[PDB]
C-alpha cells in the first residue's frame, strides 16, 4: 500500500 | 548464517522477480535466477543454507494476486523450486525461524487483515496453523530472539500500530509486550545481540528515519541513532554484528540506498546501492552460490 509507495 | 545479503523481489512500478546478492566483503552485486513469480511485500529467510521466499503479492498490469507461496532457492544450483503453499495468501507478511521451522505471520488477503499464524516443517514440507496473534497485523515486523517470536507494529486495517506481542511455542500462546514509542507499519524489524530493532516504517503521516530497540530483559524501547534516509517497506538483515537496511520508499523516491548500523558506535553509514530503487523486498543471509552473473 502507501508504505510500499504503491 | 552465511556470507551474502540476498534481496528477493520488491516493487518499482510493478512487483519484481529479481534475486540479487550483495557481498559486504568486496562490494560486489550478483544477479541470480529470477523468482518464478514476481512478488513484493514478501519475506525472506534461510534454513539449512536454503533461501525461502514467503508470501507477498504480485502487483502487475495483468492482475494483482496475493501470494500463499513458499519457494526455495538453492545457492548450490542457482535454482528456485516450489514448496508447499501456506493455508492462505499473505501480502505484507512477517516471517521468523525458530529451531529450523518457518513461522508465517499475519499479512493481508484482499481487504482482510490476518491475525492467523502458521508454521512450516521443511523435513515434511508441510504447513500447520498455530495460535493466532492477539491483533490483526499486516506490514508487521517479525524477529526471533531466544526461541521466542515477536510481532511488532503493523496495520490492522484501521490504525497503524505501536503495539507488539510475543509467542511462546511450548504454550502455543501470544502475549502483549511493551508497545513501541512510535506507530510503525512496514518497519524493518530484526535482532542484534539482546535487542529487537524496529527501523523506519510509516506512522500514518510520514515515512520514518527513527529506530528504536527493545531490550527483552528490561522490557523497554529506546531510540538509537536515526537512519540517514526516512524509509518504509525497507528490507532488513543482520550480518557480522551490524544491521543492514535495503531500499524502501521515502515518500518521494524508491530508494536504492543500503545503510549499515554499527551498535558499537551507534552510527548509520551508506555502504552501497542496489542496482535499482525498490521497496517491499525480502532479505536474508546465506552462503555464496556457484554460477550467477556479476552486476556491472
Amino acid at each position: 500500500w502507501r508504505q510500499d509507495i504503491d | 548464517v552465511g556470507r551474502l545479503i540476498y534481496t528477493a523481489g520488491g516493487y518499482f512500478r510493478q512487483s519484481l522477480s529479481y534475486l540479487e546478492a550483495y557481498n559486504p566483503s568486496n562490494g560486489s552485486w550478483l544477479r541470480l535466477a529470477d523468482l518464478q513469480v514476481p512478488r513484493s511485500g514478501l519475506a525472506g529467510c534461510v534454513v539449512g543454507g536454503l533461501l525461502y521466499a514467503v508470501g507477498g503479492r504480485n502487483n502487475s498490469p495483468d492482475g494483482n494476486t496475493d501470494s500463499s507461496a513458499l519457494d526455495c532457492y538453492n545457492p548450490m544450483t542457482n535454482q528456485w523450486s516450489p514448496c508447499a503453499s501456506m493455508s492462505v495468501p499473505r501480502n505484507r507478511i512477517g516471517v521468523g525461524v525458530i529451531d529450523g521451522h518457518i513461522y508465517a505471520v499475519g499479512g493481508s488477503h484482499g481487504c482482510i487483515h490476518h491475525s492467523s499464524v502458521e508454521r512450516y516443517e521443511p523435513e515434511r514440507d508441510e504447513w500447520h496453523l498455530v495460535a493466532p496473534m492477539l491483533t490483526r497485523r499486516i506490514g508487521v515486523g517479525v524477529a526471533v530472539l531466544n526461541r521466542l517470536l515477536y510481532a511488532v507494529g503493523g496495520f490492522d486495517g484501521t490504525n497503524r500500530l505501536n503495539s507488539a506481542e510475543c509467542y511462546y511455542p511450548e504454550r502455543n500462546e501470544w502475549r502483549m509486550i511493551t508497545p513501541m514509542n512510535t506507530i510503525r507499519s512496514g518497519a524493518g524489524v530484526c535482532v542484534l545481540h539482546n535487542c529487537i530493532y524496529a527501523a523506519g516504517g510509516y506512522d500514518g503521516q510520514d515515512q520514518l528515519n527513527s529506530v528504536e530497540r527493545y531490550d527483552v530483559e528490561t522490557e523497554t524501547w529506546t531510540f538509537v541513532a536515526p537512519m540517514r534516509h526516512h524509509r518504509s517497506a525497507l528490507g532488513i538483515t543482520v550480518h557480522q554484528g551490524k544491521i543492514y537496511v535495503l531500499g524502501g520508499y521515502d515518500g518521494h523516491t524508491f530508494l536504492d540506498s543500503v545503510e549499515c548500523y554499527d551498535p558499537d558506535s551507534d552510527t548509520w553509514s551508506e555502504v552501497t546501492r542496489m542496482t535499482s530503487g525498490r521497496s517491499g523486498v525480502g532479505v536474508a543471509v546465506t552462503m555464496e552460490p556457484c554460477r550467477k552473473q556479476i552486476d556491472q
